[PDB]
Parts: structure tokens; C-alpha cells; sequence
């Protein structure tokens, strides 16, 4: 899921929290069809299904 | 004198009540990432007849 | 100070019940407020009945202003006919030493200045009565000088609560827990104390002070790094919670800033009003302690050698 990251992002700014997926910031997506399917896709478009 | 109607009052009694007012920790302050988040207060004193 | 000094004489009235005569001989070293530096007075002038104000009995906080209007003096020796005392504002003796008996709960250390407080504390409220002459004697309590500045600060801050429709009673010194007895305070003398505060409060604020206010973010950053800076804020100061919200910054540029020093002028005006204010509320610490056969602790209930403090 993204739920590990979603519960985490509400932490404070004065204590740092850096998460880099594949050296890139996580971008979220709701669903994926057969048509999109983005198999060898680069930088961290993540999914939450 | 300074420019008229420049000086604000103290929100120190006011901002201390609401917990939703943004604060700073000891690691925050002297960074400009939080200097803009806090309240800005600029006193002026060039029109004061002080005791000396 | 004269070559012989100056010794006042307080005459005793002839009507004396013999138990009240022995009560005066226990007053060997006490502190006595004289209204003048007249050479001969009476016990009625010394006692609490003349020490009242016109029609109004003064409270504990209002009794401090009555002290600084008068002259503290110390009884040297009790005679059968009179009482011989030496003033403190006048140069005290030929020799420069007086004995002072501690009617105080707290022991004394060497070198510490003595200011004096009314009877305030619970339990130890002791007033000598001369029932043949129908007189009452309230004698002040000699205490160390940082303690007297605490007790005045506890009383004055209590009266400011009374103008605003917890808690402030408990003090500590040498680990001793002790509170103080007070019920009411007259609204008259509190205004005299408060007006003496806020005029001296305002007169510290000069143009350099706003430059000093820009260092409030520096201290709250510095208290993270050194525990000695953590010894300032104590969590009960305003400036810890004031630094958490307000980020001030300096005004610029100052008028005639080439010729003048704003940070220097703010300090000297601060040293003459706010740092002076420990003298302005109570009376001055005229007396410190110099034991000769070196006793580091003068115990509660004993005499002590006494030498003036500038």
C-alpha cells in the first residue's frame, strides 16, 4: 500500500522524514488497468489498490 | 517619530491560548524555514522621551 | 560618625510591673525604629501604638514604607532606668561592632548583608507586650539580603492578584520549607508599591533594548546546546514561551547611529532603574556580618558581630 507512508507524512517538520523511492519522491495513484500497466516505468509513481 | 500607526500590540497573551498557533522548537529557530512561519513583530522606539 | 559615636537614650516610664521589667532584659539585641535622631525619647514613641498611622492600622505590606521613613537602631544594653540604642544610618559605635540577636528562623553566614522584614512567618509571630504600660512591641526580623528581596517579591505579587477578579506562598532556603502568614492587604500601600514598580519598569526601556530583543531567538537556540543556558529559563519564565511564538527582528537604521552607542545606553539606564529596584521596595541592606573568631554559621537564637555595608 501507501498506508505505511500515509500514516507517516503527518509527522513534524522539525524532525526530518525523507523517503525516496528509487531515488525519487513518491507519487500516488488510485488504480491501474490493463491499458496503462506501466511495467518498466521509472520514477516513483506508486499505487494504492 | 516613526511612521504613524505602525506599531501592533502584543499577541503573546492571545497566541498562547490557541494550540493551533505554530510554534518553534530549539532546533527550529535561526532557520528561515520557520522564521516565516512564526509571528513577525517589529517594535519601534524612535519617539520615546525616556528617562535619561 | 563621631569620635565617640552617637547613642540615643529611650527613657522608661516609672510604672513598671516587675515581669515586664524582665521582659525588657530579654530584648538585649533587637532592632528599633526611631522616627528621629533625637537624643532622648520615650518607650511610647518606640512602641507599636505611635508606630500606627492616623486612624488606620497598617498591614504587613504597608509596614515596609513605614520602615524606610524611619531610622533603624539597635539596642545595646538594657538599664533599669532607660534603654541605650545606637542608630544605623548614623555611624554606629566608637568601635564599629554591635551584637545582634537572631529572632530569625534562618541561620546566618559570613559576609552576607542583612535587610530586615516585619513579623510575617507563621508560628514564630512573637510580639513583646508591656501590659503595665499597655504597650505592644513588634520587632523586625533580621534576614539575609537575597531572602528579603524574595519576601517583598512574594508579598507584592500577592497584592496584584487582588486587583484581578495559584499559588504563591511557599519559599525555600537551605532546603527549609517555610510559608508566611498574611490575610489581607490595604489597597492604599499596594498602589504605592506598584507605582514604584512600573515607573522603574518603564525607565529601563531604551532604543538599545529592541536590539537586545533580537537575541531572544539566539538564547532559545543556545539553551539546546549548554545546560548553563538551561539554568536561565526554568520553564516558568515568559521568554521560553515568548520565543516559541514571536520571531522579532531589528529596526534599521538608527538616527545618528554613527555618533552614539545604543546598546551601551540601554544597559546603563537598566542598571539605574531595574537593577536598583531591590533597594526601592524594601529598605537598604545597611549591615553585613563579620565574625571575628571565625564562625561560618551564626545559629538561630544567638548574637553576631555586625559591621556596616556601604
Amino acid at each position: 500500500d501507501c498506508d505505511a507512508l500515509m500514516r507517516r507524512a503527518a509527522l513534524d517538520r522539525h524532525r526530518d522524514c525523507r523517503v525516496s523511492a528509487g531515488g525519487h519522491d513518491p507519487v500516488y495513484a488510485a488504480a491501474c488497468n490493463v491499458a496503462t500497466a506501466d511495467f518498466n516505468r521509472n520514477d516513483g509513481q506508486l499505487l494504492h489498490n | 517619530p516613526p511612521a504613524p500607526n505602525r506599531n501592533p500590540d502584543f499577541p503573546l497573551a492571545g497566541l498562547a491560548a490557541n494550540p493551533q498557533t505554530p510554534r518553534c522548537s530549539a532546533g527550529q529557530v535561526t532557520n528561515p524555514q520557520f522564521a516565516d512561519r512564526l509571528y513577525r513583530w517589529q517594535p519601534d522606539l524612535r519617539g520615546r522621551p525616556t528617562a535619561r | 560618625m563621631l569620635a565617640d559615636g552617637f547613642e540615643t537614650d529611650i527613657a522608661i516610664p516609672s510604672g513598671i510591673s516587675r515581669p515586664d521589667a524582665a521582659a525588657l532584659q530579654r530584648c538585649e539585641g533587637r532592632v528599633v525604629f526611631l522616627p528621629t535622631i533625637r537624643r532622648q525619647l520615650t518607650l511610647a514613641d518606640v512602641a507599636h501604638e505611635s508606630f500606627v498611622s492616623g486612624g488606620v492600622s497598617p498591614d504587613t505590606l504597608g509596614l515596609l514604607l513605614a520602615y524606610r521613613r524611619r531610622f533603624p537602631a539597635v539596642i545595646t544594653r538594657v538599664l533599669p532606668t532607660r534603654i541605650v540604642a545606637c542608630p544605623l544610618d548614623v555611624g554606629l559605635t566608637h568601635a564599629g561592632t554591635v551584637n545582634l540577636r537572631n529572632t530569625s528562623p534562618v541561620d546566618l553566614c559570613n559576609g552576607d548583608p542583612i535587610s530586615l522584614v516585619p513579623p510575617v512567618f507563621e508560628g514564630q509571630a512573637t510580639d513583646v507586650r508591656l501590659d503595665s504600660l499597655d504597650l505592644t512591641l513588634r520587632f523586625p526580623v533580621p534576614l539575609p539580603s537575597p531572602l528579603a528581596r524574595e519576601i517583598v517579591a512574594r508579598l507584592v505579587a500577592r497584592g496584584i492578584r487582588d486587583l484581578n477578579p495559584p499559588d504563591l506562598n511557599v519559599l525555600y532556603y537551605n532546603g527549609s520549607r517555610l510559608s508566611l502568614l498574611a490575610d489581607v492587604q490595604q489597597l492604599g500601600p499596594v498602589n504605592a508599591e506598584l507605582r514604584s514598580l512600573v515607573l522603574n519598569m518603564v525607565y529601563s526601556i531604551t532604543e538599545g533594548t529592541t536590539i537586545i530583543l533580537t537575541l531572544i531567538p539566539r538564547l532559545f537556540a543556545l539553551s539546546a546546546q549548554d545546560g548553563y543556558v538551561n539554568a536561565l529559563l526554568q520553564m516558568q519564565s515568559v521568554t521560553r514561551e515568548a520565543a516559541q511564538l514571536i520571531h522579532p527582528e531589528a529596526p534599521a537604521l538608527m538616527q545618528d547611529g554613527e555618533r552614539r552607542l545604543p546598546l551601551y545606553e540601554a544597559l546603563v539606564a537598566w542598571l539605574t532603574h531595574a537593577g536598583q529596584l531591590g533597594d526601592t521596595l524594601a529598605l537598604a541592606p545597611v549591615v553585613r556580618v563579620c565574625t571575628f573568631d571565625g564562625a561560618a554559621v551564626v545559629r538561630s537564637g544567638d548574637m553576631a558581630p555586625v559591621i556596616r555595608y556601604p
